[PDB]
DNA sequence: GCTGCTCTTCTTTGCCACGGCGACTGCCG
RNA sequence: CUUCGGCAGGAGAGGUA
DNA sequence: CGGCAGTCGCCGTCTACCTCTCCAAGAGCAGC
């Protein structure tokens, strides 16, 4: 029962309940001990601007990770950091860590927090059957600007269809268009599909309709859910070209 | 005891019982009698303190009358209900399809205020269903029940929150009615008590109290105590009750006519009037207890005062500034305290009677519309009382309410525990209750305030979990609603026998003790220490000065089916759930032998069901037979009683009675004369003994399987009687009339040689499946087509019965109709296969094997097990009553004596005497906590009776050794035998085989029909199309998906390739997908279908030949020559 | 929570009337999950498909 | 003689993962009550105390040769999550072994 | 029509002249059914004359009643003789004021 | 936001004049069908009689207006025609429900296709098929694994 | 003035979970 | 080669795994 | 002008099977 919740806000990528901050520079840390506000505002090593973390209540405790020394230790003032740390205790942010860290170390921490939850209970699952979802769970790009490439700034659009755009454009032109990572989750990817049939099947039948109505999109029927409910064989299997 | 002829069954019990279990029958039937207004009713009631009775009828009508026009010169009221006589038995109802009620009159007088002449005659009111004489209602011929409903009660309910940021306590009131809108006061971030009137706005209270007619001065010296009130006083900005009444009234509704008449209207006709609020009178009782206003004096009148207005906001802010006590001007003291909304002192019953009252109201209240309408169309001096009354909505509502309903059920008639389960029952749904997701994990938890008033085992087990429950054995219900428990009054220390009933709140202030306390046998308790419960449900320990209560016995707290299971304290609760709606469902038995060892529960919960014979008087019986019995009074009166022979249930079962007394036997008032289905000598008794052997046993008993004797076929021990009506109607053709005559359109004669003359089936013979029944014809477009009724697939037995109605015949009918013909169809099924079998713990199986007596397991002396159970199921369920039920019924079936030639053993000395020394074939009662203790069994197990030579079988462990039927090796072990009841569930692997090659379709999709009525397939799912593309198989599913389900034209290709030995052709299209698109195109949409090239596919049909060159129907029917 | 009284007695030797009554509290929550939080883990299978 | 070496499909409902559908080969036998290996009680997660399942026919070629090549029952003896054998003895046979 | 051709779905708005283009005549009548002859009225909501016949090759009067007289419009009754399970596939339209 | 809708009505071919309707279309009859019961009343259909409404309130709109009556009658006649219109696309969107007979919702044509019990997830993603049974399981210690 | 056929549905009392996400809209600063 | 003639929607309640 | 925060409205809430009952009425308008 308490599994289930985490593992739903996890695959969901919702914000966290009890969230933490995660440091994002790394230099001397600076506790200026409040009441209600442990305030951290770690100036950089280098320098730079700084990052005001407050508004965190004493309803939570701080980590107890190992100190940086080799020994372990709880956090005060006068400390190293390093990018990537949780600063406070509780369940770190996964838009956070792909902003700061990047996709690499975003899918190690969730592969590991889907993993505890399903581990504690004495479930064995291999790891390579939540890959499959996590690479499913990121496969898209923000567009910041356009220029030549008719892309509408703030969309969400596939990676193939990117660098396809920005190499046509970047030849016989000049624009790049620029992208940054995102992170969905499985019910707002499931609902941005290419295909407006198993969009209309899964979920929010009218509103999909509607933008496909308006849109004119138009379906190519290449997916199983689309050769099932029109009435031929599932590209998969013993219905692929080279088997037939 | 208690009982005239009741057979001998020794107790382990002890301790004393006080008081005597009550009517079982009592929750049904005073509800009807105090809705009709009976002699007993009046005679209960004034037994009892009561100011003046009122009835459940007359109450109705004095609320409604006068009715009185706008001008105010004509008046019409209603007074002194009657009944006359029924109008058919209850035996003709059931016979002939009609309702069991009775004619309804009521007197109204006319009022001519100009004139005075007066107009007054008895009018009728419909005809009103009546209850029978075991609690149930015979609706259009068919048995019903109408169970309680659980509701929340009216009156205020202050309640505390949390928060999600500044962590203030924040608290509201609500001031919940019965027939208007709801009040809403509340405190919020800031101090801002605000009042959400009708579930809109937000505006401040002092802006309430002035328009009332608080002035300034007097509200801010009362409510000053608090800087809340006085900061809201501040910041109010309402100065003139003026500005205030016409800021609410533009509140309410936006933009309207603010004429501030019409607002002194609104405001006067919300809170205040008499038509459009309606605090019953449960909830002004209830709202004059809790803030201590007017007490004692009548509660006359049912609508708020400004009064408790203003003590709802004055207790609100006590409440948030802590003060723990509040006395308003003119009360007594009471505790400021929030309230639980799950407690029983706030959750009343809604019995039979009141659901009827407020479907009558319904009905009088739409025809109160009519009579005052009519006033303003007809002339005076023509107006007459028989002119103004419609009775048509009040017939209509009470037709509605019976039938159709949430709340009044098709009874369950499997067996007499699961009809007298039926009722007795409590619902929290319905119309103005809980739903089935709605709800939420609060309302079906057990309360600590539940005990002896719901029993916390008993309640299904599917998504109805919590929102259904059973009575109590010893509760019975307020005239308000509230349930009631008794207890018995212990004064300084030692425990009188006068018994108090009490409820939930009344209940909470004191201690009461528990029933097994050690008396010291003149009522003053052994131990100064003893065990009582508090009031949060708390247990702790008091000295002996302070207990006030006691309970008036154990199994006060569990229902009458849950006070059926032997050492029901050494099994968990899922199990003893499991056993306790188990034992509605067996089945009626041919013989129906009692149990060895049982509890003391089976002889009332028999007589108080209803299906056996009850003397009435005592006298001297004079003639017996197998239908009836007939016995001479003492006064020389004779009475005679008939018995129902092979008669149908509503499921399907049999219903026999049986006489059980001699032709000079004498009777007593209360004896039992004549069995019933499931009774043995006047006790319930639903399965029978078998010899028990505990051991797994090559693997035919492998999870939860049973391996079973050749003995329980051969002599019919576990053999039942299942009955099935059948009818036809002939009815009137456009092209002609029907009729029922053996003229079958040139057909066989060897399939029409059980027919009679008139074309009905005759008596004793024997039918199968596909054979004719009621042979009738009709004119088709001498037009004579053919439709007979045919016995449905997979049925058989003998016919058992015949019933004609005629119109000619005098006949009520229906309209078109001209002959209706019913047959009756018997069978005596045996155990098989598949069956399942249970007893009263928990255990549950299905058949696995029969096997044959000659190679079953069996003891020195050669006698064979009956049924053999795996070892492997009960450690890890917690079930282990079944294991000390199986030693006690070895010791009782064998016999025991235990030797006392020098005095009496240790562990016999809390044995009551006639316990010492019993016979074979003993029956004993062991009491749901109060039983043998694991001592008295461990005797008993070693003073056993041989059998009939010198030989003991089972030694002192309960264990004995056997022999193998196959090999004849003995077993190298000793093995737990005994002798443990078995029942028979109606589940039954003849009612559950089904298949299916092809059949009928439905009409706008073209796949199979649903269910095993007709012909009907499985439906395939999503997951099992997840599981087959994970498989890989692609073939296999698109031959599911269309070819068997949707493609029309290939169905047909397909049947003649297999036929003719061809191989199986490629599929087309699916309906389903062109259902969609017409759809989608009927939404205003332009959906198409394209090519490589464009040119959008026409999708439209194709000239095709299809010219049947098989002729044999493909199965959608049948076959005849 | 936890209920500060505890159950001293066995299945073998039987429980009294009250240790019975506040053993009733751990059945229902297990035969009211089966029935209600299914939906949660078949809801999530759904999507995940 | 026609029932000889012709497959069907067993499934029971729910259908949580793969192996909640197998295919076997019938036999007849007298009463109304279908037989089920005791080995083959895990993946379908079933107990003999008041189930029932359902039955499907293959009709042509390719849909007989998948039921009897891919989807038989003694082909799928691990369990395709974790690779841990599910056909093996349990209960009774590990008290007796 | 073989479903191995469909290349393409295509969804869009639709306008008043598709919409007068898929139908075969107006509706002008609310009445759908006569209780006592069981058959459909004129223009109304089951019509014969816009949605098809009711059975094979059968007009509204009786003069066509086999099937070699099939695709001929009756001059009085104005149906078209031809199958009865056109009637699943002829749409109509209102014509709003 | 504005830009997501107006750049879609640009790009391609079609015109913002597909919102405001001039004609309605109607389903085919078999797709709508008619059931005895008993033989004797009809048991209503649902769909037959919000087609029903539309043309009651269309055929009077029509004559108030071919007679000449003031602005405010068919004023009064357009506004219920197209709260008509509204209810038999989609019924209980704005306002009350259109109730029939024991005060239960009509089911409307946005009806068939949503929902668990809609078209989508109760007719073609999964179906009834033929060649098919059901019965009871037992144990038989006999059989080998296939 | 008969009874079968046919047509039609608005004041007046009824009305009765919980989390997530996004538009929006008066509203204060 | 067999002429006409002959069907299957919703709502509510209770159960099984 | 310019942020802005509460609020409300719409989306979703596991699979397969069995048994039973009930399904508008009132008022006006004919053709004899
Ligand atoms: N999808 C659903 N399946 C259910 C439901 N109720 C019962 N079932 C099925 O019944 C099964 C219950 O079987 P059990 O409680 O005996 C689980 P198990 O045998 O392993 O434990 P023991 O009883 O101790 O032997 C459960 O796994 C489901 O397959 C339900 O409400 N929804
Ligand atoms: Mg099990
Ligand atoms: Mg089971
Ligand atoms: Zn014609």
């Amino acid at each position: 029962t308490g599994g289930l919740p985490r593992v739903q806000e996890l695959f969901e990528a919702r914000v966290p309940r009890g969230k933490a901050p995660i440091a994002d520079v790394t230099g001397r840390v600076r506790l200026e001990d409040g009441e209600r506000f442990y305030k951290i505002t770690i100036v950089p090593d280098d320098g730079g601007e700084e990052v005001v973390y407050d508004k965190i209540s004493k309803r939570q405790r701080l980590r107890v990770f190992k100190h940086e020394d080799g020994s372990e230790r709880v956090l005060s003032d006068g400390d190293h950091v390093e990018v990537g740390q949780q600063l406070m205790e509780g369940s770190a942010d996964p838009h956070e860590v792909l902003r700061v860290q990047g996709p690499r170390e975003v899918q190690i921490h969730l592969v590991r927090e889907v993993q505890e939850v399903y581990r504690a209970q004495g479930v064995s699952i291999h790891d390579k059957h939540i890959e499959v979802i996590v690479r499913q769970m990121l496969r898209r790009v923000t567009i910041i600007d356009s220029g030549s490439t008719e892309f509408l700034p703030g969309s969400l659009i596939d990676r193939a269809e990117f660098e396809a755009e920005n190499r046509r454009v970047v030849a016989e032109g000049g624009e790049p268009a620029a992208g940054r990572p995102v992170l969905m989750g499985i019910t707002k990817a499931s609902l941005a599909t290419d295909s407006w049939l198993s969009a209309a099947s899964f979920q929010e039948t009218t509103r999909v309709l509607t933008d496909a109505a308006i849109n004119c999109r138009s379906d190519k029927l290449n997916g199983l859910k689309e050769n099932v409910i029109i009435g031929k064989l599932i590209p998969a299997g013993t219905g692929i070209n080279r088997y037939r | 005891n208690s009982v005239p002829g009741a057979p001998n069954r020794v107790s382990f019990a002890k301790l004393r019982e006080p008081l005597e279990v009550p009517g079982l029958l009592d929750v049904q039937t005073d509800s009807f009698e105090w809705l009709i207004g009976s002699p007993r009713w009046r005679e209960s009631a004034a037994e009892r303190g009561d100011v003046n009775p009122v009835g459940g009828l007359e109450e109705v009508l004095y609320e409604l009358s006068p009715i009185e026009d706008f001008s105010g010169s004509m008046s019409l009221s209603f007074s002194d209900p009657r009944f006359d006589d029924v109008k058919a038995p209850v035996d003709e109802c059931k016979d002939k399809d009609m309702t069991y009620a009775a004619p309804l009159f009521v007197t109204a007088e006319f009022i001519n205020n100009n004139t005075g002449e007066i107009k007054s005659q008895t009018v009728f009111m419909g005809d009103f269903p009546m209850m029978t004489e075991k609690g149930t209602f015979i609706i259009n011929g068919t048995e019903r029940v109408v169970v309680s409903q659980l509701v929340r009660s009216p009156g205020v309910y202050f309640d505390e929150t949390i928060d999600k940021s500044t962590d203030k306590t924040l608290h509201s009131v609500k001031v919940i009615p019965s027939r208007g809108a709801w009040l809403e006061f509340d405190v919020d971030k800031r101090d801002t008590v605000g009042v959400r009137i009708d579930r809109k706005r937000r505006q401040p209270v002092t802006v309430l109290l002035k328009a009332l007619g608080w002035t300034s001065e007097q509200i801010v010296e009362r409510f000053g105590f608090s800087e809340i009130m006085r900061s809201t006083l501040e910041k109010d900005n309402t100065v003139g009750t003026d500005e205030a009444l016409l800021d609410i009234y533009r509140k309410l509704r936006p933009g309207e006519p603010p004429t501030k008449e019409s607002a002194q209207t609104l405001l006067e006709n919300l809170f205040f009037k008499e038509k459009r609020y309606d605090l019953a009178r449960v909830g002004r009782y209830k709202v004059n207890k809790k803030l201590g206003l007017h007490v004692g004096e009548p509660i006359t009148s049912s609508t708020l005062t400004e009064e408790d207005v203003v003590a709802t906001i004055e207790y609100l802010v006590r409440l948030h500034e802590g003060q723990t006590t509040m006395t308003v001007p003119g009360g007594v003291e009471v505790p400021v305290e929030t309230d639980d909304i799950d407690h029983f002192g706030n959750r009343r019953l809604r019995t039979v009677g009141e659901l009827i009252q407020n479907q009558i109201r319904v009905g009088m209240s739409r025809m109160e519309r009519v009579v005052r309408e009519r006033m303003t169309t007809q002339d005076v001096e023509a107006i007459t009382p028989q002119t103004l009354i419609n009775i048509r909505p009040v017939v209509a509502a009470i037709k509605e309410f019976f039938g159709t309903s949430q709340l009044s059920q098709f009874m369950d008639q499997n067996n007499p525990l699961s009809g007298l389960t039926h009722k007795r029952r409590l619902s929290a749904l319905g119309p103005g209750g809980l739903s089935r997701e709605r709800a939420g994990l609060e309302v079906r938890d057990v309360h600590p305030s539940h005990y002896g008033r719901m029993c916390p085992i008993e309640t299904p087990e599917g998504p109805n979990i919590g929102l259904i429950g059973s009575l109590s054995v010893y509760a019975r219900v307020n005239p308000f609603g509230f349930i009631e428990t008794p207890y018995r009054k212990v004064v300084d220390g030692v425990v009188s026998d006068e018994i108090v009933y009490l409820t939930a709140d009344e209940e909470d202030r004191h201690v009461v003790a528990q029933a097994n306390s050690p008396i010291d046998a003149d009522g003053r308790f052994v131990e100064p220490r003893v065990l009582v419960r508090r009031k949060a449900g708390e247990v702790e320990y008091v000295p002996s000065s302070e207990v006030d209560y006691m309970d008036v016995s154990p199994r006060q707290m569990v229902s009458v089916a849950t006070a059926m299971i032997p050492f029901l304290e050494h099994d968990d609760a899922n199990r003893a759930l499991m056993g306790a709606n188990m034992q509605r469902q067996a089945v009626p038995l041919v013989r129906s032998e009692a149990p060895l060892v049982g509890t003391g529960m089976e002889l009332r919960a028999a007589i108080d069901a209803g299906d056996v014979v009850v003397a009435e008087e005592s006298g001297v019986i004079e003639e017996v037979s197998a239908d009836y019995i007939t016995v001479m009074h003492d006064n020389g009166t004779r009475r005679t009683y008939r018995m129902r022979k092979f008669a149908r249930s509503n499921h399907g079962t049999c219903a026999n009675q049986c006489p059980i007394v001699d032709a000079g036997d004498r009777v007593e008032a209360g004896q039992v004369i004549a069995d019933g289905p499931c009774t043995d000598d006047g006790e319930m008794a639903l399965g029978k003994n078998l010899l028990v052997a505990i051991m797994p046993w090559e693997g035919h008993n492998y999870e939860d399987a049973i391996i079973l004797s050749n003995r329980l076929v051969e002599e019919d021990v576990l053999t039942s009687i299942h009955i099935e009506e059948h009818e036809i109607d002939a009815r009137d053709t456009k092209l002609g009339a029907e009729e029922i005559t053996r003229d079958i359109p040139n057909i066989s004669d060897e399939v029409l040689a059980d027919l009679d003359e008139r074309g009905i089936v005759r008596i004793g013979a024997e039918v199968r499946d596909g054979d004719i029944l009621v042979g009738k014809v009709t004119p088709k477009g001498r037009e004579v087509r053919d439709t007979s009724l045919k016995v449905p697939h997979g049925e058989s037995g003998k016919v058992i019965g015949i019933r004609v109605f005629s119109r000619e015949d005098e006949d009520e009918l229906p309209a078109g109709v001209n002959e209706l013909v019913r047959v009756y169809v018997a069978q005596k099924r045996k155990i098989s296969d598949g069956d399942k079998l249970a007893g009263r713990h928990g255990n549950k199986g299905v058949i696995g094997k029969i096997l044959p007596v000659e190679d079953m397991p069996f003891l020195a002396d050669g006698t064979p097990v009956d049924i053999i159970l795996n070892t492997h199921g009960v450690p890890r369920r917690m079930n282990i009553g079944q294991i000390l039920e199986t030693h006690l019924g070895w010791c009782a079936h064998s016999g025991w004596k235990v030797d006392a030639a020098k005095g009496v053993p240790d562990w016999a000395a809390r044995l009551p005497d006639e316990l010492l020394e019993a016979q074979p074939n003993a029956i004993v009662s062991t009491p749901v906590f109060d039983g043998a203790q694991e001592a008295e069994l461990q005797g008993l197990l070693s003073c056993t009776l041989p059998n009939r030579d010198g030989d003991v079988l089972v030694d002192a462990d309960g264990k004995a050794m056997l022999f193998d039927g196959r090999s004849g090796e003995p077993f190298p072990y000793p093995v737990t035998v005994g002798y443990m009841y078995i029942m028979k569930l109606h589940h039954l692997v003849d009612d559950k085989i089904h298949a299916r090659s092809t059949g009928p379709y439905s009409m706008i999709t073209q796949q199979p029909l649903g269910g095993k009525a007709q012909f009907g397939g499985q439906r395939f799912g999503e997951m099992e199309c997840w599981a087959m593309q994970a498989y890989g198989a692609a073939y296999t599913l698109q031959e599911l998906l269309t070819i068997k389900s949707d493609d029309t034209v290939g169905r047909v290709k397909v049947y003649e390739a297999i036929v003719k030995g061809e191989n199986i052709p490629e599929p087309g299209i699916p309906e389903s997908f062109k259902v969609l698109l017409k759809e989608l195109q009927s939404l205003c949409l332009n959906v198409e279908v394209l090519s490589s090239d464009g040119a959008a596919i026409e999708l439209r049909e194709g000239e095709d030949e299809d010219l049947e060159r098989a002729a044999a129907n493909l199965g959608i029917n049948l076959s005849r020559n | 929570e936890f209920i500060p009284r505890p159950v001293k007695s066995s299945f073998r030797e039987g429980l009294t009337v009250l240790e019975y009554f506040i053993n009733t509290h751990g059945a229902r929550k297990g035969l009211a999950d089966t029935a209600l939080r299914t939906a949660d883990s078949g809801y999530l299978t759904r999507r995940l498909v | 003689e026609v029932i000889a070496e012709h497959p069907v499909l067993l499934n029971r409902a729910p259908t949580l993962h793969r192996l909640g559908i197998q295919a076997f080969e019938p036999m007849l036998v007298e009463g109304k009550a279908i037989q089920l290996h005791p080995l083959v009680c895990e993946a379908f997660n079933a107990d003999f105390d008041g189930d029932q399942m359902a039955v499907h026919l293959p009709l042509s070629a390719e849909a007989q040769a998948e039921a009897r090549i891919l989807m038989l029952s003694s082909n799928n003896i691990l369990s395709p999550a974790s690779g841990r054998p599910l056909a093996m003895p349990r209960l009774d046979m590990v008290t007796g072994l | 029509l073989d479903v191995n051709f469909f290349d393409e779905l295509r969804i869009g708005l639709a306008t008043a002249e598709d919409i007068r283009q898929w139908s075969y005549g107006e509706v002008k009548k609310p009445e759908t059914i006569n209780y006592r002859t069981l058959k459909p009225e004129k223009d109304g909501l089951f019509c014969e004359k816009i949605f098809g016949p009711t059975r094979d090759w059968e007009c509204y009067c009786g003069k066509y009643k086999r099937v070699r007289f099939k695709g001929i419009i009756c001059e009085r009754c104005g149906v078209e003789v031809t199958r009865a399970k056109v009637r699943r596939e002829r749409m109509g339209h209102i014509e709003l004021a | 936001k504005r830009l997501k809708v107006v750049a879609a009505f640009q790009q391609s071919g079609n015109s913002p004049m597909g919102m405001v309707l001039d004609a309605v279309p109607v389903i085919p009859p078999e797709l709508r069908p008619m059931v005895q019961l008993d033989g004797g009343r009809f048991a209503t259909s649902d769909l037959n009689d919000l087609y029903r409404r539309v043309i009651n309130r269309n055929n009077r709109l029509k004559r108030l207006i071919d007679l000449g009556a003031p602005e405010i009658i068919v004023n009064n006649e357009k506004r219920m025609l197209q709260e008509s219109v509204d209810a038999l696309f989609d019924n209980g969107r704005r306002g009350r429900p259109v109730t029939g007979p024991g005060n239960r919702p009509l089911k409307s044509l946005s009806d068939l296709l949503k929902g668990k019990q809609g078209r989508f997830r109760q007719n073609l993603l999964g179906k009834r098929v033929d060649y098919s049974g059901r019965s009871v399981i037992v144990v038989g210690p006999q059989l080998k694994l296939h």
